RNA sequence: CUGCCGAAGUUUCCGGAUAGCAGAAACUCAGAUCAGUUUUAUGAGUAUGUAAAAUGAGAGUUUCUAGUGGGCCAUUUUUGGUAAGCAGAACUGGCGAUGCGGGAUGAACCGAACGUGAGGUUAAGGUGCCGGAAUGUACGCUCAUCAGACGAAAAGGUGUUAGUUCAUAUGAACUAGCCCUGGGCGCUUAAGCGUACUACCCAUACCUCACCGUCUGGGUUAGCUUUGAGAAGCUCAGACGAGUAGGCAGGCGUGGAGGUUUGUGACGAAGCCUUGGGCGUGAGCCUGGGUCGAACAGCCUCUAGU
RNA sequence: GUACGUGAAAUUGCUGAAAGGGAAGCAUUGGAAAUCAGUCUUACCUGGGUGAGAUCAGUAGUCUCUCGAGACUAUGCACUCUGAACCUGUGGUAGGUCAGCAUCAGUUUUCGGGGGCGGAAAAAGAAUAAGGGAAGGUGGCUGUUUAUAGCCCUUGUUGUAAUACGUCCACUGGGGACUGAGGACUGCGGCUUGCCAAGGAUGCUGACAUAAUGGUUUUCAAUGGCCCGUCUUGAAACACGGACCAAGGAGUCUAGCAUCUAUGCGAGUGUUUGGGUGAUGAAAACCCAUCCGCGAAGUGGGAACGCCCUUGUGGCGUGCACCAUC
């Protein structure tokens, strides 16, 4: 889970394929659910949260 | 950020060694301890279109 | 900067060199039972805008210039800003009184002309 | 902005920019250091070295 | 000439009016709905339909308007068959509009669906030589004096291999496998067959990058010394790329006309020739040299015996 | 040179070069030979000397615009300027193709080293204090039980063993290859204003350039490559058309209708049957009398806007087009 967000880590932002190489990048998207970071994504799939 | 980046890697190591010590707890008492069964799975799409 | 060429050789006409009466110029191939138009294997290529070239290096000469055709003296003038992006190439019915006149005026101005050379001789 | 993509798993410089906390991880902690008690009872034992 | 969309090949009534498929326009919506989806449970009879959780995608229209309005093969289902085969329907996709790697070769088989390229890695299939890649490892089976390799076929075998079982070290009855009888060169403790495990080969497939185009989403004016306002420009980002009928867009070329280039030309127009050079994905265009001898062209628009 | 402007293609003869076992044949990649583009250092910077002259004068006039802006004229060449000519500089700095290396970035491939954790907290095993047993039996004698060899099992045993395997390290050391997109600065980070492997390659050198790099033509080698169009047909099979080249050669004009777009005006709209007029072509353009043709004949949702005010959120109103309700 770690190495593919690392590595492959492309995140969704407005219908385009924008890879994951800020922090920001995560947070202006998934800020709303209290995800800030690239180790916030990965806590989020890796232990299923809500 | 990297508060809460510790606090999970915190979490994974106490989870882990959480598990061995059921099953240690498990052996040595002659009982049986069945993990958990995971809510995580990476699908892979091995064939083509056609 | 250096000029990138996706193909140097030219599209050629399927079956053109089978028969006189079919010239090289590319004709799309509109037989629907043809091996060319469906592509198989061994056929010939056809001209698809995957051979376009770079927009920045399109048009450019080999040396980097991009060729401004040029009848006198006035249209060598217009490229006093832009004498390192052109070249001055006179054209083929300009006179030899005026090739003479645009090569010297192309000389102070700084333009290189891809044809300098042409219908003269020189005399040190 | 990001013309290039870097990995974060070969380029340290990029992985410190993502994670605030590679600076800090100590990935090998010695757990069992003269303890280790072999935890097998003999009822495990017997039933694994059966047939 | 290029680019972008792109079917259907058939329900239904009946040559048709529909519809479906594919686009155009105007509408209302992402806090709305939808799905060759999977569930949950209600019932009903392992399935079934209905109603209400997961997953994915913003969805629903209205109007009018091109083409199709054959099948083949394959899968499954099938009813009877009936020398045996087969025939008959139905069910479902693929090809029909589609190239690519393998399959000796081949249109139905195995992979894979396509912009132009560099590098990497694979699929299917392969690694004795032709042929890119182990004359690899570890077990066995096979001797053919037609193997194998890619119906007389059932069986017989003083034919084997492993043998089992039962009788008293042997014999009988048996249990199977393989042989005998009934692509090329070549291979035989295989280069055959079966199993297991490493390594290796390469497709247009997959990944990273560059470039082309299209689509989509942005940014850009008290036009700031970043000057990059042909705003019809400039700029940033992501995805995507087969294609018949057909739909749409932008371009190349020809004769003549209005305007323009204060245009070219006897110091050589036009034309033609050329293993001269250059530009464009292309239609095409520019140019050197030779030949030649009087006219001719670029740009905006108009026109057609283009 | 009357076989007469230009003189294409098919076709023919000669000459030269190359190739050539029962086709040519084209494509891809290179070689060879022939033949081309294809280029160069020459300028910048900094002087000093010498003279030169105006856009320089502690200068005088004229002309055209409008004081001062251009053009000149006379005089000076002192002040400024002219990278201004030359002498003296022997000062500096030096672009195109092809190569080598280093430091990096993106991608990737291939060898290692170290460590954590898990597994019966590996199983074994050695060492090892014992007990028991039998063997394919040592000694004694096939049978036998540690001897004059040992083995197996069990506990014990050092122990918290080691190793293998699995997994992990934001642990580390090399080798190879392919790419260098973008172009002031912005940002995210790391060090300590600065520095950096951090929003994409730069350094250090050479040689050749005056050949290398390429390109083209011919030809060879390796690999591939069934004849085009039409009709047929799932597909092909087919059957047709094709000796070769040049020139000509097929959705045109017009009347009506309907959709759509553009343009003009708009309850209107349309001058060109005609009349007026038009001296520079007068079949144009320009003007319009009377007709006539065609047209005319309340409640909800909602675009958009204002006001708020817990301010976003929502609410309060005004509500086009259009669709539902009376």
């Amino acid at each position: 889970v770690r190495e593919l967000i690392y590595k492959r880590g492309f995140g969704k932002v407005n219908k385009q394929r924008i890879p994951l190489s800020d922090n920001a990048i995560i947070e202006a998207a998934l800020g709303k659910y209290s995800i800030l970071s690239v180790e916030d994504l990965i806590h989020e799939i890796y232990t299923v949260g809500p | 950020i990297a508060k809460r980046a510790e606090a999970y890697e915190a979490e994974y190591r106490a989870a882990e060694r959480e598990q061995i010590e059921l099953a240690r707890k498990a052996r040595a008492e002659g009982n049986y301890f069945v993990p958990h069964e995971p809510k995580l799975i990476f699908v892979v799409r091995i064939r083509g279109i056609n | 900067v250096n000029i990138i060429k996706k193909r140097t050789k030219p599209f050629k006409r399927h079956q053109s060199d089978r028969f006189k009466r079919v010239g090289e110029s590319w004709r799309k191939p509109r037989g629907i039972d043809s091996c060319v138009r469906r592509r198989f294997r061994g056929t010939i290529s056809m001209p698809k805008i995957g051979y376009g070239n770079n927009k920045k290096t399109r048009y450019c000469m080999p040396n980097g210039l991009k060729a401004f055709l040029v009848r006198n003296v006035s249209d060598v003038e217009l490229l006093l800003m832009h004498n390192k992006t052109y070249a001055a190439e006179i054209a083929g019915n300009v006179s030899a009184r005026k090739r003479v006149e645009i090569v010297e005026k192309a000389r102070a101005l700084g333009v290189k002309v891809t044809n300098a050379g042409a219908k003269v001789r020189s005399q040190e | 902005a990001h013309v290039q993509k870097k990995n974060p798993l070969k380029n340290k410089a990029v992985l410190s920019r993502l994670n605030p906390y590679a600076k800090a991880y100590k990935a090998n902690v010695k757990i069992n250091s003269e303890k280790t008690p072999k935890a097998a009872g003999e009822k495990f034992l017997s039933v694994l070295h059966e047939n």
